[PDB]
This record gives C-alpha cells, sequence and structure tokens, in this order.
C-alpha cells in the first residue's frame, strides 16, 4: 500500500547522471530496494559492457528518465 | 499478378492495385511506399519520354531509307544548320522546361495544388489523379481505366530497353540501326554482337 | 515408395559392416555407402540426390553420344571420327554464338526446373480438361503425358523404386565410362573402340602398362 | 600544353626513353635461343611495352620535359581520362561498400548478441543484403530526406 | 554437416576466399589491359 518508488520493471531508462560510463543511455530496470533509507535504490541492466567488465550499478530515481 | 516467376511469392511492396504490377523487385528499393510512389512518377516519365524518343529515332530512317523523305539521322541531325542556331533554341528549351517540370514537381509535392493556369481563373483545370492529369491532357475523352495504363506502362518499359539499345548499338557502331535490322535479316548468325568485336 | 531398411533386404556394399543408421536406403540405388557421411542432413540429403540424378541422365546421353557415331564410323557407313576432337569441329556458326544459345535456353529451362525444386507443383505442365484428375509430381520425376507418356514411371510395368534403382545403377556406370572415356583420350589418342579393340587383340600385355 | 607539356605523341624524350628500353630488351634477348621460350616471353614483353609507349601516344597525355606521362587533375574535362571519371567510378564503388556494409550491421542489430553474427556472418542474409548496392545513391538519398541517416542525441548504448 | 557450414562462416576462411577472388579479379584485369594508365573509353 505505501507506493514504492521507481519504475515497475522492464521500463527503458535513460541515465541522467553525467559521471558513469552510461551517460545518456539506454539501460533496463532490474530491481528497486524499497527501503527508504538506501541511497542508490535503482540497479540497471545495459547491452554494452564497460572498461571494467561489469554491466550493472547503482542509481537513484533523480538520474533516471522513464522513457518508453 | 503475372509474377515472372512462376514459384515465386510476390512482396507486400507491389500488391496489385497500381498498374503493371508483377512483384518485380528482387532488391527491395521501393519497399517504402513515398519512395514507391516516386519510382512510380519516374517511371511514368521515363517511358512517355523513351516513347517519344524510340519514335523520333525509328520512323525518321525508315522515312529517308523509303525515299519518301530526306532527314539526317538522330545523330547526325545536331551538325545540321537549321533556322535557329543551337544555343538560341537550347535556352528556350531551358526555360520553358523550368516553367513546366517545376509546376509539375510542385504537383508532386501537393495534391491538387497549382492546377489553375493563373494567368485566367476560368478554363482551368478538373481536379486530377496524380501521374495521369486532367482535361487540357486527354482531349479526346479518352476513360482512364485499366488495360490502358498497363499497356501505357508496357510499352514505356519496352521503349525505354529499346532506346538503351539504340545507344549502346551506335556506340559500337554508329550506324543507323535499320541497317543492322537489314544486315541481320540478310544472315542473322553472320551479324551479331559476337562478329563486331 | 517402399523401404529397404536393414536386414537382408539390404546388401551392404560392404559385407559384414552396419550401415550408417541415417542411410535409411529409401532412394533406390542405396547400400549404405557413404563413409564420409555427407548425407547427414536431410536437405543435403535430397539436394545431392537430386545431383546425383541429373548428372546420371546427362552421363548417359554423353556416353551415348560417344559411343555410337564411333562405332557407326569404325563399321557402319558414316565416318564419325575422334568426337574429343570434334569440340573444334568447324560449322556454319562460331563456337560462342553456340555457346550464348546454349546458356541462353538452357537457363530458361534448368530456371524453370531450379523453381519446381525450390516450390514443388507451383510450377508444372499438366493440362486439366474437366473432370479427369492429374497427377501429382515427386521431384526428379515429373510424370503426366509430358515425360513419362508410355506410362512407365506410375506402377504396371515394375514396382517404381526397381526401375529408379537401374536408373541410378546405370547413370552411376555411365558416369564411370565419360571420365574413363577423358582419360583416355588424355592418356592415349583413340577413341574407346579402338582402346577396346586393342585390348582384344593382346589382353596379356596392351594395356595401361604396355609402355 | 599547360604550362608547355608537349604530349609525346610529339616530344622527343619519351621516344628516347621508348627507345633505349627497347634497346637494352633486345640486347638482353641475344643471350639464348631464337625460339627459347624465355626468349619467346622476353619478345613479348618488347612488343608488350612498345604497344604501351604506342597507347599512352593516343590519349591526349601531356608529358613532361624530361620523358614521362604527367597528370592534369586541374579540373578542365579535356584531360579527364585520368582523374574525373576514375574519380567518380571509385567513389560509386566507395559509396556501394559503405552502404551495404552499414545495412547489413543496421539489420542484424535486431538479435540477442549481435556479436556471434559479427564474427561470423550471416552468410545468408549477407548473400540477399549484398546486392543492393545499385540503391546506394538513390536510398542513402531518401533517408537524409526523412532524416533516417543521423541521430541527435542518442550517443552510448545504441 | 551444418556445423561445418557455421564454421565455414567464420570470418577468416570467408576473408580469405574473398580477398582471392577479388586478386584473382584485379590480375586477370591487369592482365588483359596492360599498364592501363588512364581511362581511354570517354
Ligand atoms: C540528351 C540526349 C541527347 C543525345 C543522345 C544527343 C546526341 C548527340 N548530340 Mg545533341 N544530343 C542530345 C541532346 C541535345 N542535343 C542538342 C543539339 C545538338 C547540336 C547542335 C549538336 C549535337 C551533337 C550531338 C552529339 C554529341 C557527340 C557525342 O555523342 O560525343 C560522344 C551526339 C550524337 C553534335 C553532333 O551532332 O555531332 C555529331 C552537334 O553539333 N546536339 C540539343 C538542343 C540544343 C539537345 C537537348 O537536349
Ligand atoms: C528492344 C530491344 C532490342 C532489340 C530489338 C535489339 C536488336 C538488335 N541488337 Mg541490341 N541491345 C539492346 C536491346 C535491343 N537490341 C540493349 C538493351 C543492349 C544493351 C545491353 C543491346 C546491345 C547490343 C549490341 C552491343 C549489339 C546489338 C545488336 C543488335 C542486332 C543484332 C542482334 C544481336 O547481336 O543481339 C543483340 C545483343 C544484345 C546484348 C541485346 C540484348 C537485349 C536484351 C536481352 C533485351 C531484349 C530481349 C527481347 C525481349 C528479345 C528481342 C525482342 C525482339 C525479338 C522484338 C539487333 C538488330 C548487334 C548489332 O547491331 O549487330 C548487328 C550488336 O553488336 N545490341
Ligand atoms: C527509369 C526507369 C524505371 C523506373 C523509375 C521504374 C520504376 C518501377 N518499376 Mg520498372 N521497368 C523499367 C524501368 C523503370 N522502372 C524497364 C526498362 C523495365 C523493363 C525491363 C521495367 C520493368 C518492370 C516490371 C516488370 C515491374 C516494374 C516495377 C516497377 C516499380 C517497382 C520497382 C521499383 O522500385 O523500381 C525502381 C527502379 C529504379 C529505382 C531504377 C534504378 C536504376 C537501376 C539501377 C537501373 C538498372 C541499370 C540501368 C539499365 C543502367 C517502380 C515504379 C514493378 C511494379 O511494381 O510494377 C507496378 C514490376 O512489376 N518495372
Ligand atoms: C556427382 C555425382 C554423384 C552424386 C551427386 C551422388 C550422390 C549420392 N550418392 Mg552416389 N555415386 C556416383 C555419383 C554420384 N552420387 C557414382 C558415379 C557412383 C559409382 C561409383 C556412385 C555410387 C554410390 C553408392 C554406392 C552410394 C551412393 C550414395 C549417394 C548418396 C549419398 C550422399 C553422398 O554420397 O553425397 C553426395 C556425393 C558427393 C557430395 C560427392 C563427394 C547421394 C545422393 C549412397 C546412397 O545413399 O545411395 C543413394 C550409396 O550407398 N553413390
Ligand atoms: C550429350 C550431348 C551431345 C552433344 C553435345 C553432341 C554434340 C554433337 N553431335 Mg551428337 N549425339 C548425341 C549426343 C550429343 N552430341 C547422342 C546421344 C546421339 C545419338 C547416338 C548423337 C548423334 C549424333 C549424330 C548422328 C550427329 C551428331 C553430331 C554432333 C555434332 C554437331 C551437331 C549436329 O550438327 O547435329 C545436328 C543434328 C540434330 C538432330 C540437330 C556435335 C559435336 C553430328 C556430327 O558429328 O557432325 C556432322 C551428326 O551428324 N550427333
Ligand atoms: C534410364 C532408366 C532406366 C530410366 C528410368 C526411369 N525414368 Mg528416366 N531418364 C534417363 C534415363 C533413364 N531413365 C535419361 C538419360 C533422362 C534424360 C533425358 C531421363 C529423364 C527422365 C524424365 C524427365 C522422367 C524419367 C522417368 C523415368 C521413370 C519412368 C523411370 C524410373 C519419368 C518419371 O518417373 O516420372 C514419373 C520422368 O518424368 N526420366
Ligand atoms: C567402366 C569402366 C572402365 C572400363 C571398362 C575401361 C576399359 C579400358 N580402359 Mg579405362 N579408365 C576408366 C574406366 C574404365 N576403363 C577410368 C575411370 C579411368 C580414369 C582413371 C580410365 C583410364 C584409362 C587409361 C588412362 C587407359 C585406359 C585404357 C583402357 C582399355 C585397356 C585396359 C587398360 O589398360 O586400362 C585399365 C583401366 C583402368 C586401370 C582404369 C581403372 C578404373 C576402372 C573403373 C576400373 C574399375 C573396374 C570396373 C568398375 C568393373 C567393371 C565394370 C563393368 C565394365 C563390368 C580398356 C578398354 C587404356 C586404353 O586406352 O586402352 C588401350 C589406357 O591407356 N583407361
Ligand atoms: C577553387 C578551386 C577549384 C575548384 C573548386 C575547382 C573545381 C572544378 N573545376 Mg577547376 N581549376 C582550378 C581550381 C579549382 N577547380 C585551378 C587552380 C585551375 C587552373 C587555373 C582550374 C582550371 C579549370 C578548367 C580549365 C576547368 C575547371 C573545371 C572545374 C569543374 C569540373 C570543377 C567543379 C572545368 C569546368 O568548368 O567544368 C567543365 C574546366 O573546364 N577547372
Ligand atoms: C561499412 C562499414 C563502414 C562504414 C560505413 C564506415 C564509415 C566511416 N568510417 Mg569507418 N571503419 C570501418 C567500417 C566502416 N566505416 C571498419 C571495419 C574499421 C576498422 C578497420 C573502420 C575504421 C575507421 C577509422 C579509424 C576511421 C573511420 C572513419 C569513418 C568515417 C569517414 C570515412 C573514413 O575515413 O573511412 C576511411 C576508410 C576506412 C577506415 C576503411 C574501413 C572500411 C572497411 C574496410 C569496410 C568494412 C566492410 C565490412 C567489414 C565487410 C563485410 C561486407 C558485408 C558482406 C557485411 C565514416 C563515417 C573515420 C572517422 O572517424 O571519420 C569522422 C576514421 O578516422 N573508420
Ligand atoms: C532502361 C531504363 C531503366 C531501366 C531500369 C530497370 C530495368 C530497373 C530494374 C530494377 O529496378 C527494378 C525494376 C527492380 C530491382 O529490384 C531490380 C532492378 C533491375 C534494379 C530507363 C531508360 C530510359 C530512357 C529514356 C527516358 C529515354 C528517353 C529518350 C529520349 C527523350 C530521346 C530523345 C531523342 O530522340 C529524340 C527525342 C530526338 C533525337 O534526335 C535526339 C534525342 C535527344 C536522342
Amino acid at each position: 500500500k505505501p507506493p514504492p518508488r521507481g519504475p515497475k520493471r522492464g521500463t527503458k531508462v535513460k541515465i541522467l547522471r553525467r559521471e558513469s560510463y552510461w551517460y545518456n543511455g539506454t539501460g533496463s530496470v532490474v530491481t528497486v530496494d524499497q527501503d527508504p533509507n538506501t541511497r542508490y535504490p535503482v540497479v540497471v541492466r545495459f547491452a554494452k559492457v564497460n572498461y571494467a567488465g561489469v554491466s550493472t550499478n547503482n542509481y537513484a530515481l533523480d538520474e533516471i528518465k522513464e522513457v518508453a | 499478378k503475372g509474377s515472372w516467376l512462376p514459384g515465386l511469392q510476390s512482396p507486400a511492396y507491389l500488391d496489385g492495385s497500381l498498374a503493371g504490377d508483377n512483384g518485380f523487385d528482387p532488391l527491395a528499393l521501393a519497399e517504402d511506399p513515398e519512395d514507391l510512389r516516386w519510382f512510380v512518377q519516374a517511371e511514368l516519365v521515363n517511358g512517355r519520354w523513351a516513347m517519344l524518343g524510340v519514335a523520333g529515332m525509328l520512323i525518321p530512317e525508315v522515312l529517308t531509307k523509303a525515299g519518301l523523305l530526306n532527314a539526317p539521322e538522330w545523330y547526325d541531325a545536331g551538325k545540321e544548320t537549321y533556322f535557329a542556331s543551337s544555343s538560341t533554341l537550347f535556352v528556350i528549351e531551358f526555360i520553358l522546361f523550368h516553367y513546366v517540370e517545376i509546376r509539375r514537381w510542385q504537383d508532386i509535392k501537393n495534391p491538387g495544388s497549382v492546377n489553375q493556369d493563373p494567368i485566367f481563373k476560368s478554363y482551368s483545370l478538373p481536379p486530377h489523379e496524380c501521374g495521369y492529369p486532367g482535361s487540357v491532357f486527354n482531349p479526346l475523352n479518352f476513360a482512364p481505366t485499366l488495360e490502358n495504363k498497363e499497356k501505357e506502362l508496357a510499352n514505356g518499359r519496352l521503349a525505354m530497353l529499346a532506346f538503351l539499345g539504340f545507344l549502346v548499338q551506335h556506340n559500337v557502331t554508329g550506324k543507323g540501326p535499320f541497317e543492322n535490322l537489314q544486315q541481320h535479316l540478310a544472315d542473322p548468325w553472320h551479324n551479331t554482337i559476337i562478329q563486331t568485336i | 515408395t517402399v523401404c529397404e531398411p536393414l536386414g537382408p533386404d539390404r546388401p551392404v556394399w560392404f559385407p559384414g559392416t552396419a550401415p550408417p543408421p541415417w542411410l535409411d536406403g529409401s532412394l533406390p540405388g542405396d547400400f549404405g555407402f557413404d563413409p564420409l557421411g555427407f548425407g547427414s542432413e536431410p536437405e543435403s540429403l535430397r539436394w545431392f540426390a537430386q545431383a546425383e540424378l541429373m548428372h546420371g541422365r546427362w552421363a548417359m546421353l554423353a556416353v551415348a553420344g560417344i559411343l555410337i557415331p564411333e562405332i557407326l564410323q569404325k563399321w557402319g557407313f558414316m565416318e564419325e571420327f575422334s568426337w574429343y576432337t570434334a569440340g573444334e569441329r568447324e560449322y556454319f556458326a562460331d563456337p560462342w554464338t553456340l555457346f550464348v544459345t546454349q546458356m541462353a535456353l538452357m537457363g530458361w529451362v534448368e530456371g524453370r526446373r531450379w523453381m519446381d525444386y525450390l516450390n514443388p507443383g507451383s510450377v508444372d505442365i499438366e493440362p486439366r480438361f474437366p473432370n479427369r484428375k492429374n497427377p501429382t509430381p515427386d521431384v526428379g520425376y515429373p510424370g503426366g503425358l509430358w515425360f513419362d507418356w508410355g506410362n512407365w514411371g506410375r506402377g504396371s510395368p515394375e514396382p517404381v523404386m526397381v526401375l529408379r534403382t537401374k536408373e541410378i545403377k546405370n547413370g552411376r556406370l555411365a558416369m564411370l565410362a565419360f571420365v574413363g572415356f577423358w582419360f583416355q583420350v588424355v592418356y592415349t589418342g583413340q577413341g574407346p573402340l579402338d582402346n577396346l579393340f586393342a585390348h582384344l587383340a593382346d589382353p596379356g600385355h596392351c594395356n595401361i602398362f604396355s609402355a | 600544353d599547360i604550362a608547355g607539356l608537349t604530349p609525346c605523341k610529339e616530344s622527343k624524350a619519351f621516344a628516347k626513353r621508348e627507345k633505349q628500353s627497347v634497346k637494352k630488351l633486345n640486347s638482353s634477348l641475344k643471350k639464348y635461343a631464337p625460339d627459347s621460350a624465355p626468349a619467346l616471353a622476353i619478345q613479348a614483353t618488347i612488343d608488350k611495352t612498345k604497344r604501351r609507349f604506342e597507347n599512352y601516344g593516343k590519349f591526349g597525355l601531356l608529358c613532361g620535359s624530361d620523358g614521362l606521362p604527367h597528370l592534369i587533375v586541374s579540373g578542365d574535362q579535356r584531360h579527364w581520362g585520368e582523374f574525373i571519371t576514375p574519380g567518380v567510378l571509385f567513389l560509386y564503388i566507395a559509396g556501394w561498400i559503405g552502404w551495404v556494409g552499414r545495412s547489413y550491421l543496421i539489420a542484424v542489430s535486431g538479435e540477442k548478441k549481435p556479436a556471434m553474427r559479427e564474427i561470423i556472418i550471416d552468410v545468408e542474409l549477407a548473400a540477399r543484403i549484398i546486392p543492393r548496392g545499385f540503391i546506394w545513391p538513390v536510398a542513402a538519398y531518401r533517408e537524409l530526406i526523412n532524416g533516417d541517416l543521423v541521430v541527435d542525441d542518442a550517443d552510448i548504448g545504441y | 554437416m551444418r556445423d561445418i557450414k557455421t564454421y565455414l562462416s567464420v570470418a577468416p576462411v570467408l576473408s580469405t576466399l574473398w580477398f582471392g577472388a577479388l586478386a584473382g579479379l584485379l590480375i586477370e584485369i591487369n592482365r588483359l589491359f596492360p599498364d592501363a594508365l588512364s581511362f581511354p573509353f570517354f
């Protein structure tokens, strides 16, 4: 009943953060932790792997655009 | 309709609404509808002027070789001396065509816009079908029906082909194509593309 | 359509050996001989079957055209000389005109046949007066009274697979014959009947090892 | 005669180069049998370079002060059989290749992991995409007309 | 069989055969048009 933040599922997101490899990038939400003590509760998978070999990381909601 | 390949399925691009459909696009050019329209208009104009040109090639040649007339070859008519010098008639052609063709293009971009002769307000135009203009073009009240558009397009395609043939055969020979036909009828085996190389 | 699975119905080309499982023996002329297993997948299998049939028929025609005129030269009235040197024989027209006409007509025909292969029944020539139902197809055996007017490929004269077996076997043999004739003319300088008679006279020595 | 360069249909140093070349070739030729296949090929190359000199003396080739051809790419189509027509021909070829590659990639982009088809080409799709070269001028044209050739603010990811 | 097809579609061998064919075409053109410097057609 308390409205869970973050997009629902599968919503392609456009990254607003500047200091990530995927600035102006199109990723996919995989889950969002409903805990209001988090500081980066959304997590996004991509189809392009970055330099460190990783393909996932965290964000807040402000650095997201729920594109579709 | 008549898929020119008794086994191949026609692509969705060429359904059969437009005249002369045979699914003849093994390279999928016009798979975008507006480009299909573009090439429809281009084929129309190319075929019409190709019919014109192939007539102007063939008929003068035979009427001259018949002794009834005397007129140079279509290629031998440039250097001929007329009442007008080349450049004069050429620039008159240029201005008149830059009027007519730009009006045609404006009609292409905008269906039913440039209709009236903007000089006088009556006498102007009955609304048309794109690629098939109205009254002042079809004075004999011919009904624009099927088997007319198909015949037009088929004759025009063959005319394009025949014109390219004229051009390349003049390239390899420089002679009158009807003379090539006479030599051919002499001996089709001794007279063909093979011997002339 | 009769199957020839393993057992006595399956005389193996290599006695005492189990044939490759994907070689059932449906296609007449099969004996379980594919050590390279090229017929592994079915699409390749049918493609190679079509290629085999075409090669066999063309080889039959070629070996007939080699053999018959040479013997009719040797003893018959007209003297058709070396067929291998008939390729450069001089005719009314040049060889390139012949080549391009051959290519045009054969391209037409073989292209229609190609489309029939890719799309069975969609390209066929079998008229239909009312109330008489036409036959189907088995590609490689068009049927209808265009290529079977004797009504031999359907039933009565012989169970089908047996006659197709005859055809494929004779075709393999004719392929061997054509390659043999060509290779001989590469080595020797006579026709097939000449080599034949030379071998008949001196079987013990007049051979490849004669030199 | 651009800046005084006479065509070697008329110059002399060209004739001197030709003479010296055929002379050294002929002097080399007389060290074998007049019928030996190497000597035959030598004479073949002799007549070949000779007819080369002849061909050059047939197509308006303005020719240097030292006996060498010298291209004239100034734009005048009088000497165009060197740059303009071969230039546009190669441009046609390059546009062919660029467009066919781009179209293949744009097509195959829609798969699970397009890398597997970028290392191992979809030779069937490759064969039914490849001959489209005859469309590369016009097709791309319409693209730019419809703005479906470039992108505005999609940079990373796709 | 299909395995060897997918293997043959791996870029090395495809590239080798493509380049061989292209080089053959070029050397044949050069044979049939020795030294081919200008464009003496138009
Ligand atoms: C309307 C079409 C048409 C017609 C009637 C002709 C007719 C003729 N051409 Mg020709 N030609 C054409 C188109 C045509 N051509 C085209 C498009 C080209 C460019 C590829 C050529 C290139 C060409 C050359 C280079 C030469 C001829 C020559 C000839 C003449 C001898 C035939 C020959 O050598 O084979 C013609 C050779 C071709 C390559 C023609 C191919 C045409 C294609 C396949 C379409 C035609 C198919 C058509 C349905 C069948 C003929 C229709 C006819 C029965 C009504 C003959 C009068 C020769 C000549 O003048 O010597 C006497 C010659 O040297 N033609
Ligand atoms: C049907 C198959 C067949 C038959 C009956 C013949 C028959 C003959 N060949 Mg021959 N040959 C054949 C295939 C065949 N060949 C093949 C496939 C090749 C290519 C390698 C050759 C290459 C060849 C050369 C280079 C020469 C002959 C010669 C000869 C003649 C003398 C025998 C000899 O020394 O050669 C023996 C032949 C071989 C060793 C070839 C081996 C290949 C065959 C297929 C052996 C298999 C036997 C066969 C399958 C079983 C019988 C089948 C059937 C006839 C009952 C003789 C008429 C000579 C000649 O001109 O005569 C004076 C000669 O110089 N042949
Ligand atoms: C068809 C594919 C294709 C296309 C359309 C382009 C297009 C472009 N490239 Mg390029 N490039 C490609 C492939 C391609 N490239 C490949 C494979 C490489 C790695 C070798 C490069 C390396 C490269 C560099 C290093 C640079 C460009 C640049 C450019 C731009 C200017 C043109 C230039 O300088 O190229 C010059 C020509 C080349 C570099 C040759 C590469 C073309 C290859 C050989 C074609 C590949 C075709 C394909 C792999 C074969 C499959 C065929 C089909 C059946 C699938 C232009 C947007 C420049 C740029 O940034 O401009 C702003 C630049 O600096 N490219
Ligand atoms: C041949 C032609 C176009 C052919 C294009 C074809 C077949 C394209 C086919 C394809 O695209 C499809 C269908 C589907 C794709 O998947 C496959 C391909 C193959 C790619 C146009 C010719 C077009 C030819 C034309 C328009 C000719 C016009 C001639 C004129 C006006 C003559 C003028 C003169 O004769 C006079 C009038 C007086 C004389 O004295 C002087 C002059 C000036 C010489």
